[PDB]
């Protein structure tokens, strides 16, 4: 997260850090007890999701296991489209204080609606935190964002940022949290590179795409 | 570029 903050403890109960080798690649979102949301480019074999947690290195938080999941069937046709999979773990997690579901937008994304994303990935000064990010994002248009993301733009995504705050997303934060107005929005997929570049918004997974095959896939 | 945040596009 480029220009953010720490964010308030426990705040974000619906992220997941996604670990291999006790080493975050990717984070997640908690959607349901069992289901974790992801960019389909953190697909691997295999899964150690960390739940709960502030700092990488708390009562309630909880490392779990997960041995299966699904890349949407679209993913990457076209190049950098469809970016989402469901991560099912292994035992289900009973909603506590600290690690709880988050809901997903039931409208999409529209200009100037207001946002939060959240993550671990690459501060403004290069290093990785510690402790999960935090920085708001606003919407553009799917005008700005075709003309930005020029030639591969897709309705599977949308663009978020862009200020010249140089408020963004970065290296990984793929597959954390966008919330707009209170709702899980989309998931942290790709930008230009550097991130954070005044007036470049990051582009995000668009999740209200993406419900029925997400709630499909669940209740299979 | 763009870039997965991983693959990237060179623009």
């Amino acid at each position: 997260i480029i220009n953010g903050e720490d964010c308030s403890p426990h705040s974000q109960p619906w992220q997941a850090a996604l670990v291999m080798e006790n080493e975050l690649f990717c984070s997640g979102v908690l959607v349901h007890p069992q289901w974790v949301l992801s960019a389909a480019h953190c697909f691997q074999n295999s899964y150690t999701i960390g739940l709960g947690l502030h700092s990488l290195e708390e009562p309630g938080s909880q490392m779990v296991e997960a041995s299966l999941s699904v890349r949407h069937p679209e993913y990457n046709r076209p190049l950098l489209a469809n970016d989402l999979m469901l991560i099912k773990l292994d035992e289900s997690v009973s909603e506590s204080d600290t690690i709880r579901s988050i809901s997903i937008a039931s409208q999409c994304p529209t200009a100037g609606n207001s946002c939060l994303v959240s993550g671990w990935g690459l501060l403004a000064n290069g290093r990785m935190p510690t402790v999960l990010q935090c920085v708001n994002v606003s919407v553009v248009s799917e005008e700005v964002c075709s003309k930005l993301y020029d030639p591969l733009y897709h309705p599977s995504m949308f663009c978020a940022g862009g200020g010249q705050d140089q408020k963004d997303s970065c290296n990984g934060d793929s597959g954390g949290p966008l919330i707009c107005n209170g709702y899980l929005q989309g998931l942290v997929s790709f930008g230009k590179a550097p991130c954070g570049q005044v007036g470049v918004p990051g582009v995000y997974t668009n999740l209200c795409k993406f419900t029925e095959w997400i709630e499909k896939t669940v209740q299979a | 570029g763009f870039c997965q945040r991983p693959i990237c596009f060179p623009n």
